């Protein structure tokens, strides 16, 4: 495992994007948490051991909290303030939309839904 | 922070435990037969409404 | 200062894995379990404290012989004038088995004299209902009547009268002072008593101990059970009474033994004292006497970590590390696991989670290779 | 102000401190739960929480589990093992990857 | 004290692992909540360990019955010597279950079983209630036993959403047809069926107002 | 006559190689009945120096009806009390 | 009893006060500048509900 | 061990009967109240910690001269890059009042950048309402703006740039980290804040101290008030903030000063450090630095009973007893009262209750005559 980089975290390998928005998790004071870096953990944001079974240099981030409460744990695994979210998921989504194939996929889904919208609009004729 | 956080009370407790003559002291009886044991004050009032166990 | 030493402890050998023929201790000791000797060097006094269940002819005649041999300056007996009169009127009885036939007659010693005011009548109703409930929970047989004085105290009083020795009566278990204390105590009700009595055995250990004690009593009988009564068993019974009724138990045990200690220590006529008391009061009286006299047995301090073989643990860890390094170097590989011996608490055998002792902060951390074969030289020695 | 140690495996690196902490927490929990049985009984490393015949008390074991988990900030897997003695408690604490 | 209903904290995280659980813990007092949690855990683990002891005894004494039940070998071979009564696992009971890989199959099976139970209750058992002529209230009893079977919602419900398949003009024609068909007063199915005296929700072309007719039966 | 597999297999002197010297095979020495473990749960955990076996005994199997009835009396009394309360309510 | 009753805790407290180096010890700060003062454990939880003063 | 020494103390001379011209302290000290020097012998480091209210040209130029003279190896300033940019753009200003004319422009440094998610919007609403309420409770004027960095920090940064010295920015009072901590803290509401702020002054002492501080501020002005700011006044303000909002006070003061100490102790480039910080964070940083360095000023243990004149009390009692005995012997009578000097707390002057020191257990008690003239001989000496 690796310690908590104070806003200077760069994953060793490219992690799996577990999600596109963070988890609002209640952390206990003084309890050690093993945030998942690879992104394929089956136990949520916390390490499940699948980093040992997947080919990746991303290791779990072991950290502690001095005051219990709600924290936004990163799920995209690209936050520079890992394990804490820093709105990097929004930039990840924006880059996905900027990419040629990502733009096509997003707008294809959008137009597929707009098909339902148009059917509802024109239901009476 | 990068270092795992521990309370100052926890650090002091660890430092005390590092001593070779450490023993629990918040006990009403000298179970460990320590010559320097001092009977702690009993947290019971006149009503004695918390003696049931 | 307060000499807060262990008292009313019933747990035997908590550091031994007892079982089968390896018992925790021997509860059978008819003489030592109920004979205690205490000394007061400052006043040059000796006390022979006897804990009697009033249901053993063996102990009765042993106490008679002890009194005859010692010729005490004074005798204290936990009984009352009414019971003494009844016993002295009873004549030609030498065995506790025969004496037990008079238990109902001797039960009249519990005069419990009170008026019939409104408050006293309500108290009488509540107290008698609670006494019935507590006797139900006791479930003692006719042979075993610890709170009814009998042959032992009768012999003690008769021998004292024969030898012209002062006799001091301490009263029955429930005498006028104890009854007044119970009346002062308001927490007494048959329904709550039943609830707490059937809710007291909250642990399997308590249930098993209760079953063991009462099955032993039933199988062995009153006299044999009295003979085999032990200090740990008496402490367990005291704690069981505590659980059944802490408020009543306080008055009936702690305050009663404090009063008995006061009587035996502050207002004892002679230097040699022979005290006969209910057995469950012996621990408290003994503790008070020892604390007052500053004559407690010197006990060596016990270190809570003194029984841990830290050297053995560290040596095992070092040996396992050396073996892992040697095997890894021989095989030109690394250890599969860092567990000295496989255990199934952690599901490392069939899950992705592993147990590897490799932790470092940065690329220039000297402890980078700790736990790996690269930490040992060609001679299999740490670097 | 005392800065906490940078290294992680302090509990494993200091077996004696972990054992002392386990003794303290177990003693406190036992005295709170069943005072009549453990008030006068010292708690040492070789102490066991079974009856004279070897049978275990699940209530006492679970109380010990709760005390240990609260102290060390971990989660004990009750279904996998039962703490019947300080030796078992020490084994579980050392086995746990991240106790503090 | 504060407007932090959804952010209330707890001293120990296990005393309520959700926002609503933490709110309840705050309301009830954390001491009582912790005591209740510990007591519940004690009960559950007492039951679990008693069951485990029973399963271990079963495995050691009667290995065949343990294998039939699907219990794993309860002995541990960490010492290295394999046990003398090990067996292959029979996991059909625990795999063909709503909680396992056969969850969908068992959901379909449960649905079919509930439907068959309802069919039995409506059609099979009542058939045996009456098998001979009855002197008193024969017709009443026959209709009592027949009502539960002839008025099942499967073939009665649906008219309330008839517009899903009936177009406005088709809806009006089918309304008049259904009124004619169910005109018979002695019809519990008609009683339980949704009324035809209503207008198409989308658009009505024939009936302007409900109940304003020239004939109490014909909708027009 | 053994209870533990490790003790049974640590030092075997009645193995076929040794028995073949005498060429006598008693029926009472069957491996089927040679060893049999106890009915109580026993599991290994890592000790200070080596694996140690811990036994998990939960309940006894020799209780009798008198004890069970004595433990059950409060349940019956509570049933009666609740029923009487309902009747009087 | 004819003698005025005082609890054993009270008697022990009086005996300790008879000492010439006595000072209150249930304080969160070393107000008396005693070299042997030990910081008592803080009775505050994670929620910190009781901190308000 | 934990160095539990006094911190955030504002009570001056609690053992003196102050009043009129006999004051308890001197709050006015322009240089000592804000300049602190700390040393770490182990690392051979020196720290010049300055507590600035950002509203004193005198202190600003004093800090500028101190930086020029010392030539620190590094400078730490509690500000941010946006404020530094605004200040450097603002040129040709040498007066604190002139800079205060830009206070609104400098307030733009509180970027408090956050997204507009639903949770963040609810936060923003609650936080800004609470900020309005707490500013209302502060009731500070434009002249005194302790949380808006100004001329002193501007001069410090400019001199550091001129001398080519590293500059470390610690952020405003409410920076990104502080805002994140506040967001984590849920206990924040304008209504509860108003209730607690108007219920905080629960004692006449607190009310009078608040009135005194704010009347002094109003009368003297921002600059004079900053110059006269004292350690005790700063501690009182910290405690007042604690009473207003302890949950927010924790984050604003304790955590912020702990982080500042971390920055100044663990990640300081050079040996000589010049730190400029809000004054109310100086006590905590100084306490942490002294505790870490083991360089607390050696204090002498104070006996809680060392200031009691037990000898004088006993001598007065003895003198009064001797005088009473002498007067009684002269008059052939006994004392009317045993009170050394009459006082009306006990109504002995006009009620039956008396004050007589005559107590004994029995007729043979040697203390029978204690307190009476019979205990003294004809020479007026005890027997
Ligand atoms: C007397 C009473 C009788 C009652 C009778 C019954 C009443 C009716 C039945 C109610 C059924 C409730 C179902 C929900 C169960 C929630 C379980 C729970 O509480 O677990 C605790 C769980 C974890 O607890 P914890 O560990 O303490 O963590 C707390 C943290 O704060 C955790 O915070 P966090 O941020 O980490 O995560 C929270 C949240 C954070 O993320 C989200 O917010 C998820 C959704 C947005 C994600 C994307 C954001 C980016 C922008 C999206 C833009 C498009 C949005 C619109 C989409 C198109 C339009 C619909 O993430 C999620 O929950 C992910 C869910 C994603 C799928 C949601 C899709 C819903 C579709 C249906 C919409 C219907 C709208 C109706 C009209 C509404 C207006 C009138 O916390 C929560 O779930 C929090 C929310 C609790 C909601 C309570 C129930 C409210 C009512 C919901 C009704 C739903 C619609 C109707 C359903 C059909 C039956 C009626
Ligand atoms: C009204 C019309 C009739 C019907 C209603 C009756 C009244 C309502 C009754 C309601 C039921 C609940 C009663 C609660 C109080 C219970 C007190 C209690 O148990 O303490 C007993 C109390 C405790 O004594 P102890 O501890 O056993 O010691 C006795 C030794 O001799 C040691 O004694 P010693 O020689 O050392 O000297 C002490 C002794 C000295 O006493 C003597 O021996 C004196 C002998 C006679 C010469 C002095 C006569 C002076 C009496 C003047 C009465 C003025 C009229 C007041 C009318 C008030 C009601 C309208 O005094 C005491 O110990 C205290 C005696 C207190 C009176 C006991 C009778 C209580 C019931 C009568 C009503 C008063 C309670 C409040 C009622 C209102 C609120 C509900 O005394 C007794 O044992 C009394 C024994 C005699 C029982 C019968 C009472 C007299 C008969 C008339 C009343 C019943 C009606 C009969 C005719 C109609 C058919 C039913
Ligand atoms: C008749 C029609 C009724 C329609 C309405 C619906 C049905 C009835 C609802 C009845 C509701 C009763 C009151 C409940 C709230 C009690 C107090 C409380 O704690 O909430 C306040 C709220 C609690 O904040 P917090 O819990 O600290 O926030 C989370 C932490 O920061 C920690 O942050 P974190 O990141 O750790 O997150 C923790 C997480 C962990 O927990 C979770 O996972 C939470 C999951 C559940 C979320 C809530 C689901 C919605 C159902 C609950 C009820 C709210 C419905 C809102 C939408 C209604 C749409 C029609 O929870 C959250 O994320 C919480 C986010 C939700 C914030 C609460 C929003 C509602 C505020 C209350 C006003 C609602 C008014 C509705 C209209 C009433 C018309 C009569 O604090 C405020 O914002 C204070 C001000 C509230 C508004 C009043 C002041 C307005 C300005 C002044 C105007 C002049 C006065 C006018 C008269 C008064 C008008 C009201
Ligand atoms: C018609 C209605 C009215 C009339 C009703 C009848 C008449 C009235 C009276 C009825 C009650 C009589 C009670 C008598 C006294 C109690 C018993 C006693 O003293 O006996 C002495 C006897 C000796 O005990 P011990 O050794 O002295 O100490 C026991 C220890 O304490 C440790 O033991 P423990 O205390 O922890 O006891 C364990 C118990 C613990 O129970 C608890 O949950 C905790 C205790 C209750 C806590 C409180 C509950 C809630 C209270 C109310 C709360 C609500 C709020 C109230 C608020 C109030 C204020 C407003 O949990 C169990 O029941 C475990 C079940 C056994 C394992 C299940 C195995 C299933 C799979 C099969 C495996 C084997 C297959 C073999 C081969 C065949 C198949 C192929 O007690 C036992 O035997 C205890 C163990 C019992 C379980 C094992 C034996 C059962 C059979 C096992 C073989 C497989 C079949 C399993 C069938 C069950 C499946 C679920
Ligand atoms: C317009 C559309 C709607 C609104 C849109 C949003 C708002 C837009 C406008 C505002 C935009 C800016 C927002 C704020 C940005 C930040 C500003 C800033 O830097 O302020 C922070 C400020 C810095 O100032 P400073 O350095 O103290 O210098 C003081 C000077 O006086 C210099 O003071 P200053 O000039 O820096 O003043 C700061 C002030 C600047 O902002 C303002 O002045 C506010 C401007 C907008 C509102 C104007 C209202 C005017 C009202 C009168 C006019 C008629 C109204 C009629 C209404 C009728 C209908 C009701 O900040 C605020 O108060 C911001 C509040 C924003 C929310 C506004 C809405 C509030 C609604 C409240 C409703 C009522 C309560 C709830 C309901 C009750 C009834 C049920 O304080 C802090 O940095 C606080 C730090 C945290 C710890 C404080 C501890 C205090 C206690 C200890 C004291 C002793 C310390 C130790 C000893 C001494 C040192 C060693
Ligand atoms: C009488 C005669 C009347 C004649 C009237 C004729 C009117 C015709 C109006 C045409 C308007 C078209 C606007 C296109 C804007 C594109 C902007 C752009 O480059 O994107 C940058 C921005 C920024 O995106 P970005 O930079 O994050 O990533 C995309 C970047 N590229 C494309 C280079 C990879 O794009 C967006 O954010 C989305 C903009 C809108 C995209 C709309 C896509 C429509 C696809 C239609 C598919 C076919 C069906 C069409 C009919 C049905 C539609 C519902
Ligand atoms: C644990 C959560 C529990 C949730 C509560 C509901 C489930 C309870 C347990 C299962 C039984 C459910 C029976 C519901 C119907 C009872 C009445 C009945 O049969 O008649 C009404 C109707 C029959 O109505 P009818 O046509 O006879 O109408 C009677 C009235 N007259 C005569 C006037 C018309 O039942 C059906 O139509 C049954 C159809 C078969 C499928 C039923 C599915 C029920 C819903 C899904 C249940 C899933 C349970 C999963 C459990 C395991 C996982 C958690
Ligand atoms: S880091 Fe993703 S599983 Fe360990
Ligand atoms: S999820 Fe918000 S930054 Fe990764």
């Amino acid at each position: 495992s690796i310690p908590y980089q104070e806003g200077k975290y760069r994953p060793a390998s490219i992690p799996m994007v577990a999600g596109f928005f963070p988890y609002n998790c209640y952390l206990q004071q003084g309890k050690v948490y093993s945030w998942c870096s690879c992104g394929i953990s089956q136990s949520g944001p916390w390490c499940d051991g699948l980093c040992n079974s997947v080919v990746t240099r991303c290791r779990p981030v072991v950290f502690n909290v001095s005051q219990s409460g709600y924290y936004k744990i990163c799920n995209c695994k690209f936050s520079a303030n890992a394990p804490f979210c820093n709105n990097t998921h929004r930039k990840m989504v924006r880059y996905h939309h900027q990419t040629h194939r990502g733009f096509y996929e997003i707008w294809g889904a959008a137009l597929f839904v707009l098909g339902w919208v148009y059917m509802g609009f024109n239901y009476y004729t | 922070r990068k270092e795992l956080w521990r309370s100052q009370d926890a650090l002091q407790e660890e430092e005390l435990m590092v001593n070779e003559n450490w023993y629990p002291k918040n006990t009403q009886y000298n179970i460990y037969n320590q010559p320097d044991f001092i009977k702690p004050k009993s947290g019971s009032g006149a009503a004695a409404d918390d003696i049931r166990i | 200062m307060i000499s807060a030493r262990a008292v009313h402890r019933f747990l035997r050998n908590p550091n031994l894995e007892t079982g089968a023929a390896f018992r925790a201790g021997t509860r059978f000791d008819p003489f030592k379990n109920t004979l205690t000797v205490l000394k007061d060097p400052q006043n040059g006094r000796t006390l022979y404290l006897i804990g009697t269940t009033n249901s053993s002819t063996l102990l009765a005649n042993r106490t008679k012989d002890l009194v005859q041999k010692e010729k005490p300056d004074a005798v204290f007996v936990q009984t009352n004038k009414e019971w003494w009169n009844l016993a002295k009127n009873i004549q030609d009885v030498k065995c506790q088995q025969e004496l037990n036939r008079y238990n109902d007659l001797l039960s009249q010693a519990y005069t419990l004299s009170l008026d019939n005011t409104i408050r006293n009548l309500v108290f009488k109703a509540k107290f008698y209902s609670w006494l019935f409930v507590i006797n139900w929970f006791k479930a003692f047989p006719d042979d075993f009547h610890p709170f009814i004085p009998g042959l032992e105290m009768k012999f003690a009083i008769e021998e004292a009268n024969k030898q012209n020795i002062p006799v001091v009566l301490g009263g029955l278990e429930v005498d006028d002072v104890t009854l007044s204390a119970l009346k002062v105590e308001p927490r007494l009700d048959p329904f709550s008593q039943l609830y707490y009595g059937y809710r007291a055995l909250h642990n399997s250990f308590w249930r098993r101990e209760h079953f063991d004690n009462y099955a032993t009593l039933d199988v062995v009988g009153g006299e044999a059970y009295a003979e085999s009564m032990d200090r740990f068993r008496t402490n367990w019974f005291v704690k069981y009474f505590e659980k059944l009724a802490p408020y009543q138990k306080k008055i009936i045990v702690d305050q009663k033994d404090l009063d008995l200690f006061y009587a035996l220590y502050r207002d004892t006529p002679g230097k040699k004292i022979v005290a006969v008391v209910n057995q469950w009061h012996v621990p408290g009286i003994e503790n008070h006497w020892k604390s007052a006299t500053n004559t407690h047995e010197p006990l060596k301090a016990i270190n809570p970590i003194g029984d841990m073989d830290i050297n053995k643990y560290m040596e095992s860890q070092l040996v396992n590390d050396t073996l892992r390094a040697f095997v890894s170097k021989v095989g030109k590989t690394e250890p599969a696991t860092w567990k000295n011996y496989s255990t199934i608490y952690h599901k490392d055998n069939y899950e992705a989670e592993r147990v590897r002792h490799v932790a470092f902060v940065d690329h220039k951390d000297p402890h980078m290779y700790h736990g790996l074969p690269q930490d040992y030289d060609d001679n299999i020695k740490p670097k | 102000y005392n800065f906490p140690e940078y290294r992680t495996g302090g509990v494993q690196a200091n077996p004696g401190i972990t054992a002392k902490r386990i003794i303290k927490c177990i003693g406190e929990r036992l005295r709170k739960y069943d005072p009549a049985r453990w008030e006068n009984v010292p708690i040492t490393f070789k102490t066991h929480f079974r009856d004279e015949n070897g049978y275990s008390d699940v209530a006492t074991s679970i109380q010990i589990h709760d005390a240990l988990e609260r102290e060390f900030g971990i989660d004990i897997k009750d279904r996998l093992a039962l703490v019947t003695d300080v030796e078992t408690a020490f084994y579980i604490v050392m086995s746990h990857h991240d106790p503090l | 004290m504060s407007l932090s209903l959804f952010g209330v904290k707890n001293n120990w995280h296990k005393n309520g692992i959700w926002w609503f659980s933490k709110i309840l813990n705050k309301t009830v007092g954390e001491e009582r909540y912790d005591a209740l949690r510990v007591q519940r855990r004690i009960w559950s683990m007492r039951f679990y360990y008693a069951r485990q002891q029973c399963l271990y005894e079963l495995f050691v004494d009667h290995p065949d019955l343990a294998q039939w039940t699907g219990t794993y070998p309860k002995v541990d071979s960490s010492h290295g010597f394999p046990f003398y009564s090990t067996y292959e696992m029979y996991r059909d009971f625990q795999e063909n279950t709503l909680n396992s890989d056969g969850s969908f199959a068992q959901w379909i099976t449960l649905v079919c079983g509930i439907y068959v139970i309802h069919v039995i209750y409506n059609y099979m058992i009542p058939y045996y209630w009456v098998s001979t002529p009855l002197k008193n209230d024969e017709f009443t009893r026959l209709r009592m036993k027949d009502y539960i079977a002839s008025t099942v919602l499967e073939e009665v419900y649906g008219i309330s959403y008839a517009e899903w398949g009936w177009l406005p003009h088709d809806f009006a024609y089918n309304r008049m047809r259904g009124l004619a068909g169910y005109m018979h007063p002695d019809d519990p199915r008609a009683m339980c069926t949704s009324t035809f005296h209503r207008k198409h929700k989308y658009i009505e072309h024939e009936v302007e107002k409900v109940g304003d007719y020239h004939h109490m039966t014909y909708p027009k | 006559m053994f209870r533990w597999l490790f003790l049974y297999w640590y030092n075997s002197t009645d193995t076929p190689s040794a028995i073949a010297k005498v060429n006598l095979w008693s029926y009472i020495n069957l491996r089927l009945f040679k060893a049999r473990l106890s009915s109580s749960i026993a599991y290994y955990i890592l000790g200070l120096n080596n694996l140690e076996l811990k036994k998990l005994k939960i309940f006894y199997k020799n209780t009798y009806f008198d004890y069970i009835y004595l433990k059950s009396i409060p349940c019956l009394f509570l049933i009666i009390f609740f029923t009487n309360l309902y009747l009087f309510l």
